[PDB]
This record gives structure tokens, sequence and C-alpha cells, in this order.
């Protein structure tokens, strides 16, 4: 059974600052299949990263993805106030079982 | 034997039926991608391998047993190296002579009842089969449908024969010759195609009836099924199967009534069938008033038998095909019941009423309707040759698999008649092949790339010394090639190159697993890649290896091929052939047909109870 | 566009059955995975099965194994889920989703591209 474990749980800060999010694994990841999404309250995910280090198509800028050997890293930079949700990281090998994390929220002060 | 008019108008009605047949089917030439899966295994057998698609196994690809070995005389005449003409050549022919046999046939019913009489003869149900486009688009392709018109068309003149040749010269029916051959004839319907087999039991059964003693019926079942007893025999010797292979690929679970319903709609719906069945029985239940309103033994050979025969076993094929679920081409599987079911309709006669039932201006009112309806038949068959014929529906895959081939193949080309392997060489991934395989002196395995039209390369193991040096020629490693179609590949690569697929037609893998899913027709049963990788001398590991597979299947699998049951089945068709052999494989061949494993590799090493591989980490 | 349409949700009695369906426009579910997600009330996401039918192939989570079943009807496109002897801690909503795939041939990237909008299943009673 693989296990991730997403750290911090809930983060404070301000409009134009930097945001950094890890996941992390047990067992070997050689899949490098990590992907992450976003969802507001009332809403289904959307995607923004696959593959680890690959922004999807009509993402901006801003999101940016990293493998730190068994560590994954989300980074932000400069938000914007439309940016405030919680967020997920998710491992699938290609046709294995999907496994999710425990959501990260980010608030305003 | 009868007047004149009756001996010339017969004559030159079949001429034009020929005629215009013969352009039909001139102005449409194409080779299907399944014919040239035929042409494979009569390349393999004339080049001294044997009748199989690889040099290296045993496994049957052909349902026909007739048309495959028809071809290899063809061949074996022909010195030329070109196999499509042949095909050609043959298909034309057959289709031609089996339309002008079922007309002849068709004559002899109904000439004993115009004797002293005029009358003409006019064709009305050769012409409604000749006008349907999709009859004429399978009138020569390589598959084998006009060996199918010709058998049943002799198979018909045959019995309309036996049914009238009832006079008691010396106490009996017939010869004994014309009863023997009649019996092989009959006996030889399951080779040709095994559902055919419905029609020509069911004919022996008729004359099993009709014999005065046992003495008679043990004679028949002894001579009618001596040919396919012994090709059995061979079969389960050689391969090691009681059926051809592709049947055993897919596991049904039960009747496709809905299937079957949308594809004859789908049929219907073009060109509007049920016009010309209304008029036919019309014209059928109105020629048999003219001729008059009105133990066992001699019931049985009848005229009135043969008509029924014919119509049952019509009816029958039709419901076999829609309850099997019918296929994913537009109207192939369903023009051997509208052959059977036209026959007696192939030609009509006209002529004026006697004198003894309807007097005068009767018999001018009887003949003006037959004419009306006829013109109104010959209306409908002018109308419906110049049709669209699917729609703008038969290039995409739709809601429904079902789609127009022929078309599909002449845009996926850029030839208007394809007939040849070299005209293929325009699929997107064709002219790539050839390169891949140059550019790989070692060998490799050949994949399906998802970025590009271009192919996937997985290395195979590095020869070892002294034996890359004892080489003649050279030193050329393994080369194998994984994909779906296979007769475009199989005609251009060449026959050391290992041509494989994914549902099992070749792949004798594939073809031992079980079902879980129902999914299209067709196209609803593929292995994994893995798999693949799993049997052969190539690399495993991930620098060498696409990222699309995982690496942990690959060792599952490789652990579980090592099963003692499994390892049984596959030397049945691997190791050399011999005596024991033969032996060997006629024992267990029921049992290695009944064989089945499953499809992801954690849940066959549970069930065969073999320890699961520590992970690679 | 792709759309992905479901239907088919309630109250139902602890060891009842209720099936869910989903419709989807714009792709053939003969060549994409599909995939069942639902959300307990303040949780997080988890996976439930899913299915291909190029392959023949399906699969489930180890709490749901033996008591549900996904399935496929190609000729509507339409993706099934039958659920019994629904236990009053299974109630969530249910989402289906589609798979990220290669454009070429059928791979799949492992992630999930288009969500449906979602349908409630209250298990519980009384
Ligand atoms: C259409 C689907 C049928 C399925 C169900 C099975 C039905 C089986 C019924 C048939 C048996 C009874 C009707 C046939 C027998 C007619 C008599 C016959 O063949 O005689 C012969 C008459 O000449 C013939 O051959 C004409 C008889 C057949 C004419 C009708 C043709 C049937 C086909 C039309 C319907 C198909 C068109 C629609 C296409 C989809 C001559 O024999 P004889 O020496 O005169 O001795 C007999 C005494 N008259």
């Amino acid at each position: 059974d693989i296990q991730m474990t997403q750290s911090p749980s809930s983060l404070s800060a301000s409009v134009g600052d930097r945001v950094t999010i890890t996941c992390r694994a047990s067992q070997s990841v050689s899949s490098s299949a990590v992907a992450w999404y976003q969802q507001k309250p009332g809403k289904a995910p959307k995607l923004l990263i696959y593959s680890a280090s690959s922004l999807y198509s009509g993402v901006p800028s801003r999101f940016s993805g990293s493998r730190s050997g068994t560590d994954f890293t989300l980074t932000i930079s400069s938000l914007q106030p439309e940016d405030f949700a919680t967020y997920y990281c998710q491992q699938s090998p290609p046709y294995g079982p999907i496994t999710f994390g425990q959501g990260t929220k980010v608030e305003l002060k | 034997p009868y007047h004149v008019w009756v001996r010339v108008s017969l004559w030159v009605s079949v001429v034009t039926v020929a005629a215009l047949f013969g352009w039909g089917a001139w102005q449409r030439r194409w080779i299907a991608d399944d014919g040239l899966i035929v042409l494979r295994t009569v390349r393999n057998l004339l080049a001294g391998n044997g009748p199989v698609f690889n040099a290296g196994e045993r496994v049957e690809a052909n349902t026909s047993t007739v048309w495959s070995y028809l071809v290899t005389l063809g061949g074996f005449v022909a010195g030329s190296a070109r196999l499509e003409y042949v095909a050609l050549v043959l298909a034309l022919t057959l289709s031609v002579l089996g339309v002008v046999l079922v007309m002849f046939g068709t004559a002899r019913l109904y000439a004993p009842g115009l004797t002293g009489r005029r009358a003409v003869f006019l064709p009305a149900g050769a012409l409604v089969y000749i006008a349907i486009p999709p009859a004429r688009d399978f009138a020569t392709s390589g598959l084998e449908n006009g060996l199918v018109l010709a058998y049943l068309g002799l198979l018909w003149w045959m019995m309309v024969c036996w049914s009238q040749g009832l006079r008691r010269p010396d106490g009996e029916r017939t010869s004994r010759g014309f009863d023997a051959t009649l019996a092989v004839v009959a006996g030889m319907s399951v080779l040709v195609r095994p559902e055919l087999a419905l029609i020509g039991g069911l004919a022996l059964v008729m004359m099993l009836v009709a014999a005065p003693t046992w003495r008679r019926r043990l004679a028949l079942v002894v001579v009618g099924g001596l040919i396919p007893v012994a090709y059995q025999i061979f079969r389960m010797g050689y391969y090691g199967l009681l059926v051809p292979g592709t049947a055993l690929a897919k596991d049904a679970s039960g009747a496709k009534w809905d299937q079957g319903l949308v594809y004859l709609a789908n049929f219907n719906q073009p060109y509007l069938l049920w016009a010309p069945a209304v008029l036919l029985i019309g014209l059928g239940l109105m020629v048999l008033l003219l001729r008059g309103r009105p133990w066992i033994a001699r019931t049985v050979q009848s005229p009135p038998a043969v008509v029924a025969f014919m119509l049952i076993s019509g009816l029958l094929q039709a419901v076999y095909w829609i309850r099997q679920g019918g296929d994913f081409m537009h109207g192939r599987v369903l023009l051997t019941p509208l052959f059977c079911l036209l026959a007696p309709v192939a030609v009509i006669p006209l002529l004026l009423p006697d004198r003894s039932r309807m007097a005068r201006g009767a018999g001018y009112l009887y003949a003006g309707a037959t004419a009306v309806l006829w013109l109104a038949v010959a209306g409908w068959a002018l109308w419906a040759a110049n049709s669209p014929g699917m729609g703008a529906d038969a290039t995409r895959v739709t809601y429904s698999g079902i789609v127009d081939e022929r078309r599909f193949y002449s845009q996926a080309t850029g030839h208007a008649h394809p007939l040849t392997a070299a005209d293929y060489l325009d699929y997107p991934r064709m002219r790539a092949v050839l390169t891949a395989i140059e550019n790989t002196p070692d060998g490799a395995l050949l994949l399906p790339s998802g970025d590009y039209d271009r192919w996937d390369v997985v290395p195979a193991l590095p020869p070892p010394p002294d034996v890359r040096a004892a080489a003649v020629g050279g030193y050329v490693g393994p080369h194998t090639v994984f994909f779906t179609n296979l007769g475009m590949l199989g005609m251009n690569v060449g026959l050391d190159v290992r041509v494989i697929d994914q549902i099992g037609l070749a792949n004798p893998l594939a073809a031992h697993t079980a079902r879980l899913t129902d999914g299209r027709i067709g196209h609803d049963k593929n292995l994994f890649p893995d798999w693949a990788v799993a049997e052969g001398p190539f690399l495993k590991e991930p620098p060498w290896i696409p990222q699309y597979l995982d690496e942990d299947w690959i060792r599952q699998a490789e652990a579980a091929l090592k099963c003692p049951e499994t390892d049984k089945v596959l030397d049945a068709i691997r190791a050399p052939m011999g005596f024991r052999r033969f032996l060997s494989n006629v024992m267990h061949a029921a049992e290695y047909t009944r064989y089945r494993i499953d499809r992801v590799p954690l849940y066959e090493l549970a069930r065969c109870g073999l320890p699961v591989p520590e992970p690679v980490d | 566009e792709v759309q992905l349409v479901e239907s088919g949700g309630g109250l139902v009695q602890p060891g009842g059955s209720l099936r869910l369906s989903c419709a989807a426009s714009g792709f053939n579910v003969s060549s994409s995975y599909i995939h069942w997600v639902r959300q307990a009330p303040g949780k997080g996401l988890e996976w439930v099965a899913s299915i291909s039918s190029y392959y023949g192939y399906t699969s489930y989570a180890d709490s749901v194994k033996g008591r549900f079943t996904i399935s496929a009807d190609t000729s509507k496109n339409t993706a099934y889920l039958q659920m019994n002897s629904l236990r009053a801690e299974d109630t969530a909503v249910y989402y289906c989703a589609r798979g990220y795939m290669y454009s070429h041939w059928v791979y799949s990237y492992g992630a999930i591209d288009y969500w449906g909008q979602g349908t409630l299943v209250t298990v519980s009673s009384a």
C-alpha cells in the first residue's frame, strides 16, 4: 500500500507572497506520475500539474512543481486573490490504483 | 429438351446478367486487409515452412481450408511472385460461375411444367442480387464469398436434379454414382465454412430418410464424411486443438439480439429492401395458381421439398447471424441468406394461360399483371444500383462499429483502386517500419508510439562471443512487431520477422485469456504490451523501456509464464514434429482446447499458486 | 465540448441497492479510462473503481471490492456503477471523471482530465 503524507495542513499568506506545499511518499515513486489539483468550496477539482514537472494547458505560469527525490513540491509565486483554495497531491501507476493525499488550505492574512 | 423460344430466351438472359455483373465488379477493384492475411500463409507454404503464419509456431489463421489451398495451387502454377492477381481472377470467376449455376438450376425446376407451351424466361431474382452495391463490393475482394456462391449454386442444381430424378427405371431412384457424388458434395460443406454445415448436413438427413434399407444408410454416412474426419484428425495432431483458434480467442457469454437488430436496420435502410421482397412474393404466389391449386419416402424426394429446404436454410442462417451480434462491416455477413432466399425465383416464366382453366379474356389479363410486376422490379433494381450507399458516416467511429471498409481504406491510402501490397505502403505508419527494422541490425521489439506516427524500440540482449562470429552473411538479431493490422505488415516485412496481434488471431497467448467485459464488437479484448515484453529476448529495465509500461507487471508476467500447465500447451505447438508428438497432441487436444488464463499477472500467480516476486524498488 | 452528465441518487435503506449512470459527449468511452471518485462530508477525495473497455480491464478499491460493480454500454456512451449492500458509512458525493491519454495511441499519463458535477448518495435511513 502506498501512502502520501501532505504537509502543512493550513497556510496563512497575503497577496503577492510565495507559497510552497510538500507531498511525501513512502515506497518507490519511479512512476513519477504525481499530479496536483485545485478545488474551490462547492466545485469540482481542476488539473494543474502532471508528471510532477509538467504544466497543463491553459494553467497560468505561476504554478510549478519539482521532484526532490521521494519529496514532491508545488510552488506558487505572487499569488492573486483568486488562488485561495484546497490542493491535493495524487499518485497513480500506468494501470494501478489511485491514491490521494490530505488537502491543504490557504487563507488571507 | 423443349420448344425453340424457351431455349433461346433463357440463354440470352443468362448472358446479359453475367456481362453486367462482371462490369459491376471491375469498376470496384480492391483487396481487403483481411485478404492479405491468407497470402502470408500461402507464402509460408510455398516457401517450405508449412501452413503457418510464423515459421516457429503451428497456429491456424484461416477459417476456410479450401480457399487457402486453392490459392496455393494457383500460386504454384503461376510462376509470378504476385498473389493478389491470382485472388482477383479466382474471385471474379467463382462469383460469375455461381450466378450462372443458380440460374440454370432454377430453370429446370419450371421446365417440366412447360411441355407443349409457348413461354419466355425472365430474370427476376438474379437481377435483384446484383443490383445491390455491397454485393459488387465483395465480389472481388480477397475473401471466399465467390467460393460460397459457386458451392451453393452447384448444390442447388444437384438437389433439384435428385428430386426430379424419380422415374423408377429398375426399382431404384437414381444411379449409385450420382448418389455417391451428391453425398460427398453435401459432406464437403463444413470445410468451406463451419456454419454452412447446417445446410449440408440437412441435405444428408433427407437422403438417409429415402434409403430403403439400413445398408444404404450406412454406406451413405460412411461415404459422405470421410474427408472432414481425416482433416479433423490432421488438425488435432498438428495444431493441438479442436478449433482453428480464432474462434477460441473469443469467449462468448450469451446472445446479443439488440446489436443484431441494429445491424439489420443499418443494412436495410440505405436501399429499402422490403419492396423487392413484397413484389417477388406476389409474383411467386401468382405463378403457382396457373400450375393448379392442388409414404414418407415418396414425400421427402419431391420437388416441393427442396424449395422448403432452401427457404429454411436461408432463414436459419439469418437467425444465427442475427443472434451472434452481426459484424462491423456494412453488409458482409447478410449476403449468403439473401442468396439462399432468392434462389427459387432466380428466373420466372411468362406464358399465356391454358384454355382449360381460363377462357379468352381471362388469360389476356393474367399475363399483364406478371409483366407489370416484373417491370416494377426492374425499375427498383435500376434505381437501387445508383445509390450513394451508407452515407457520410462510414469514415469515423460512431456509436456503432459498423463502417464501409472499401471507402475507409480508399481514403486511408491515396488510391482509388488499392489492389497490391505496394499500394498499402501509404498508410501512416507503413514507411517508418522498414527504416526502423533496417536501423537495428541486432533486432528489437517495435511498438506504436503515443506521441507521433513512428515506432518505439525495445532492444534485445546482445549476442555472446563465439556466436556472433559464427554467422553466415553477418549476424541479424530477432525482430518482433506488435500491432493490430497484420495483412499490410505481414505481406511487407518478410518471412523472418515475427508479426503478432493483440486479439489473438495469430497470438497463442492472447487466445487463452478469459473475458470480463463486453465492450465493442471485435475491438474489446486486447492484451497489455507488458506480456509481449515479458516473453521475448528483450531488455526489461527502465533505462531501456518507455515510461507507459510497468516493470512490476513485467516481472509478475515473467514469473507467471513458468506454470507447468502453460508449458505443456506452449510446447504442443513449438516442439519439433514427429510421431509421438502427433499421438500426444491427438490425445490431449480436448483438454488443451478448454484452457484459460487470467489477464492480470498477479491474479494469475494467485490462481496457479506461485510466490510473488519482490519489488524492484 | 466534452461533457459528463450524472444521474441516479437519493435515500436508501441500509442493505439496499442503487444504480448510478453517466452519459458522455464529445468522446468515445471505448478509448479512454473512466473513474469513479467520492467525497464524504468534511473529508478528502477517495478513488472507488475504474474501467477500460479497450483492454477489458476492471479494478476496484479494497473497501468496496465485493459489493460494487462497474460496467460500460458503448452503444449509448454510458458508464454504470451498481451498489449493493449499502452500509450506512457509504454516504458521500460521487464523481465521474476521464483520464488524460496519449494523443496517438491508447496509453495513460496517470492523471484525470475532466470531472463531472457530482451526485450525492445517502445510504442512511429512518
Ligand atoms: C420465405 C421464407 C420461408 C421460410 C419458411 C419455410 C417455408 C417452406 C415452404 C415451402 C414449401 C411449399 C412451397 C414450395 C413448393 C411449390 C411447388 C414446387 O416446388 O413445385 C414446382 C413448381 O415450380 C417451382 O419451382 C416454383 C415453386 C416455388 C415458387 C415460389 C418461390 C419461393 C421464393 C419466393 C419468396 C422469396 C422472395 C423474397 C426474397 C427475400 C414444380 O414441381 P412439380 O413437378 O409440379 O411437383 C409439385 C406439384 N406442383
